[PDB]
DNA sequence: TACAAAATTCCATGACA
DNA sequence: ATTGTCATGGAATTTTGTA
DNA sequence: TACAAAATTCCATGACA
DNA sequence: ATTGTCATGGAATTTTGTA
């Protein structure tokens, strides 16, 4: 077929409730497909409200063909269904309970989870200012494959800000 | 006094015989092709000079002209230029008459995050309670991040920046010398992220030009984006800012998207060229386009310009001139030529100033 | 549709053969050097060159780029121009990239007094309770009258001009179209006395230019004479009157009261060159001067230039743009063409206009 | 000698009182030795002050080399005396009551008092916007010598409002 | 080894407080 | 101690489809 | 049928809200 | 139905005092 390449599949998940930092609550993780590159959203709901205006967001940037998802309530709105697809982005959603996602997704996904209580415990309440932080560790993190970090693979060259 | 010599037949430096001088009123006279003219002792001549120039200020010709009238002695322009020199008045109001240099033209930087050029648009329309746009343009690529302010403020700008570099921290900031990226609060948020800060000298937006450029074709597209509809931007901001980074600039062929990223999103009219390649093989191809990119050369220096030496007496132009004040500072000296464009200068007094020459005047004379 | 024929290896004018068009997904597709380019049927491509213009309301090359991307036809710039000419907003909003013709260099006026040109100054700081200057210039002679007034009013205008024309009356008077000058109490007074009123295009100072100029040298002593000293220029202006109006210029060799008494008066370094003249043999040597003074011709057509033609789609430039707002007017049309620089245009809509072309646009397309 | 020129001589005098008018009462006169070109200026006083007041303007436009007046208070006071040798004018008496002066100005001298009692009559109060009008008919008017208006004599060319 | 006309490239002009 | 930029649309130059 | 250097003329640059 | 102007000071060109 043709090779994987970056904007070609989003992956989309909300992480929360969290310990309440700034009056936020939950943090929706968008990870891209190909390169493993890492956006961080902080919201105060699981909402497809929420999840809209975080996405606003990401696409100023660029638009995905492709969104995956869980069954969560917050896409499987026809609202998120509409928005979808105004901008022309295809949605794709895992069966309940067997999440079917990336060999290299899962582990980046998990790295987040780990990431986070890390960084979590003993600031509990301070997490938001420390999102850029997490969100500039993890994406400059040297995958096992490729010896590339998703950063490098975005942009093709070397980042400021090494790991 | 010397004069005296003269009118008894004897010869004198300048003063060129075959014209016969005579006395009269106690005065030497001399007549002239022009007429008969005065000619007065070396000891009244300058205040003769100043008297004439002081009643409008006049320059080289405008004052000889007037003193044509009465008098006559050799080297008459020498001493007129001698007091244009010492009018502190004529130095520091006169415009100048000659052009700067050639502008330069520096070099893309190499790779995107190299360095980020900023600005603040503002004040608009408000809207949301929104009055400023702070705009952030990646010097290599233009790639551009657009980000509403309630005020172009030090606190509000942090809290920007902090989101964009989110996604990668670029090596330098340049910017104008605006109250909000010239604070202490500010220039510590950058160090604390190692990135340099970089200035443009001061009252020469011309410096921050990459962004001043991303200005207006910000604002033109919001305009057009707004005839008609009253003026609500603040909504507008994403899908100019989308719009605009996947615009194709006409002299390189690529939009600045494709530049940052080498593929295009799921924009319209996404190109496909490039379907095929690994992620790698386009990676690299991407790379090389980067270096062969367009760039322009200095233009011909106009017929009439200068540039700066070392230790050249040179003004300054005033910051907001009063009504009814001088244009420009009084005389200060080139301290050293940073390049052939910008100079130090130690000013009023004595300041080292990094200064623009579209804000110098040599001191003529 | 006609696209049928060609999928069948029949010619199509355009359309090229040695191409192979082929059919995939019910859309007619082509390979070429540039790679494999999907054909639209001909109804279905304004629609396309529209949507690709619209994101970014792009030029010519801007937006043929996107379409490149995707599609093909035979012609596609000749289509993507016919859009450009009718995107109302691109037209309002985007600048011009030609600049106007020559200026012309009118000539002067004959006789002292066949036409005076007028402007005000300020406001200024106040001085003695005046704010403004009324500045008054013959357009012959360059002789000028200094007025101060509290307001730049039509009433303060009259009661200045009273007194200077006790010592002579003029043929035409030029203005600026300020509140002063076109309010029909002052075009009574002068009709009053038998002067012809005369205004420049709207929004072109330049036209006033003779003034304007004079305006500049008045600021420029008046500040020379207040460096140091707080800003009391009541009592400088006549100073300042006489110096200015006995200020030799050097193109001409002569001030302006020589030009307009052919004699100096009890003036700082007045000529004496006349003394053995009657009045008679001076009038008429002036009367001569007058008449060989050097007079300026219009200067080369900048490279990329335009001159307006009769019935051309030409636009105005908005009086006062507002934030965010189109910086032109709709078209409109050339209806007389007065002279290379200046045109009678029905407006907005619609109503004569008489413009300087500096202040328009030709419609692009 | 050398032939006579404008300029070369301002010959000044006081008419007054008359009527107020807009507050005014007196009207110093300078006629050009020369030309026979006419100023008109209103005062409220036949004072030093008032004359210098009304100089000053004439001067802004032309400064002659000789003022000749009556031996009135107003001109032989200091200040007066001060004024003039400020500009470089040399000041110029006529003797106690027998008033030399030219002999076209003596002439013109008399055509402005008949041409300000013709015109005052009728209208004794409203003198002053009249001024103008008055001034320009003097200077416009045919001299039997010369052949010239004042007017022509001072610029060498015809005015616009012929008498 | 050549044409007319399309397709491309050139570049002055203007505006970003 | 730092430094102009570049969309735009006619003109001008090059490439193209056909001999 | 000539020189060096003064004296003149040329003219781009800038600014008049 | 109206329209650019011109002081300024280096450079460039012409004239000048002497052969
Ligand atoms: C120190 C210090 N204090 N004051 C200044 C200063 O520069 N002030 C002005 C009002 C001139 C300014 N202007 C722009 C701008 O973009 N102007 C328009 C433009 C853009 C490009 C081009 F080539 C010409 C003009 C800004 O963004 C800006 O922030 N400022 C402050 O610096
Ligand atoms: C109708 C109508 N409504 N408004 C106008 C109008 O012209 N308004 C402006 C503000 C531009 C203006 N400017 C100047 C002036 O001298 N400006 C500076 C300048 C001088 C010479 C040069 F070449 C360029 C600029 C005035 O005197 C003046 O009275 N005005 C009104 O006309
Ligand atoms: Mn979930
Ligand atoms: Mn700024
Ligand atoms: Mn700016
Ligand atoms: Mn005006
Ligand atoms: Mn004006
Ligand atoms: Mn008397
Ligand atoms: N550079
Ligand atoms: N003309
Ligand atoms: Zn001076
Ligand atoms: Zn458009």
């Amino acid at each position: 077929d043709r090779p994987q390449k970056p904007f070609d599949k989003f992956f989309i998940d909300y992480i929360g409730p969290l310990p309440p930092s700034q009056g936020y609550l939950y943090v929706l993780v968008v990870v891209d497909g190909m390169t493993g590159f890492t956006w961080l959203y902080p919201t105060k709901a699981p909402s497809t409200s929420a999840t809209v205006k975080s996405l606003n967001v990401l696409t100023s940037i660029a638009i995905p063909k492709v969104i995956h998802s869980d069954q969560g309530a917050a896409f499987t709105s026809s609202t998120f269904a509409e928005w979808a697809k105004e901008r022309g982005i295809h949605l794709e959603f895992s069966t309940p309970y067997h999440p079917q996602s990336s060999g290299k997704v899962e582990r980046k996904n998990s790295d987040i989870k780990r990431l986070l209580t890390k960084l979590l415990v003993g600031r509990p309440t301070k997490w938001y200012d420390l999102l850029p932080v997490v969100q500039l560790a993890l994406n400059n993190t040297y995958s096992p494959v490729l010896k590339y970090t998703p950063h490098q693979l975005l942009f093709g060259i070397d980042s400021n800000t090494p790991f | 006094a010397e004069l005296d010599q003269l009118l008894q037949g004897h010869y004198i430096k300048g003063y060129p015989k075959q014209y016969t001088y005579f006395l009269e009123d106690g005065k030497v006279k001399v007549s002239r092709p022009e007429g008969v003219k005065i000619i007065p002792p070396q000891s009244d001549r300058q205040k003769i000079v100043l008297q004439a120039h002081n009643l409008a200020h006049t320059g080289r010709e405008a004052t000889l002209l007037k003193i044509a009238n009465l008098y006559w002695w050799p080297n008459m322009r020498k001493d007129v230029v001698k007091q244009l020199g010492r009018c502190q008045q004529c130095l520091i109001t006169n415009a100048s008459n000659k052009a700067s240099g050639p502008i330069l033209r520096p070099d893309r930087p190499q790779k995107p995050f190299d360095k980020f050029f900023i600005d603040y648009i503002g004040p608009l329309p408000p809207s949301q309670g929104y009055l400023y746009v702070l705009v952030v343009v990646d010097g290599m690529t233009g790639f551009t991040w657009l980000y509403p302010t309630k005020a172009p403020s030090t606190s509000a700008t942090v809290k920007s920046l902090n989101v964009l570099t989110s996604i990668a921290i670029p090596k330098v900031i340049h910017s104008d010398q605006g109250a909000a990226f010239t604070s202490s609060t500010f220039a510590e948020w950058a160090k604390e992220r190692g990135i340099h800060l970089e200035f443009s000298t001061p009252y020469h937006p011309q410096s921050s030009g990459k962004v001043e450029r991303k200005n207006s074709d910000i604002k033109r597209l919001l305009t057009k984006l707004l005839v008609g509809r009253p003026t609500k931007w603040y909504d507008l901001l994403p899908v100019v800012q989308l719009a605009l980074n996947n615009t194709y600039s006409p002299v390189l062929k690529y939009t600045p998207h494709q530049l940052l990223f080498g593929i295009d999103s799921n924009t319209p009219f996404a190109n496909q060229d490039t379907l095929d390649l690994t992620r790698e093989e386009e990676l690299s191809l991407l790379q090389e386009i980067r270096t062969s990119l367009y760039h322009p050369s200095t233009p011909p220096a106009s017929s009439r310009s200068w540039s700066p030496v070392v230790g050249q007496l040179v003004q300054e132009r005033v910051a907001r001139p009063a009504s009814l004040r001088p244009r420009w500072h009084k005389p200060s000296t080139v301290l050293k030529v940073l390049n052939p464009r910008t100079v130090v200068i130690l000013d009023h007094l004595g300041n080292n100033r990094t200064v623009s020459i579209d804000n110098l005047k040599p001191t003529s004379h």
